[PDB]
């Protein structure tokens, strides 16, 4: 039960954008320019990590 | 100086407008990034029966 509960929380924890406009890498680069898009993902990898 | 202030949609979903964009063959289950009317996604796309 503990192992299963922890595993799901590790999958549901892909939700929060972590203080950015978007909460999905796929759309971060599509609608932003690295100069201003990279700082957005700065809190995404920093969040998932 | 005409200072008439206008305002379009502010972060709303697609509507009766369609920008000048082309079309291409869709992706069924390919594990690649996709584009369908702006929205972009990656990973693996799997078909369910919902």
């Amino acid at each position: 039960n503990q192992n299963a509960q922890a595993l799901n929380t590790l999958v549901k924890q892909l939700s929060s954008n972590f203080g950015a406009i978007s909460s999905v890498l796929n759309d971060i680069l599509s609608r932003l320019d690295p100069p201003e898009a990279e700082v957005q993902i700065d809190r995404l990898i920093t969040g998932r990590l | 100086y005409r200072v008439v202030v206008l305002s379009f949609e502010l972060l709303h979903a697609p509507a009766t407008v369609c920008g000048p964009k082309k079309s291409t063959n869709l992706v069924k289950n390919k594990c690649v990034n996709f584009n369908f009317n702006g929205l972009t996604g990656t990973g693996v796309l799997t078909e369910s029966n919902k």
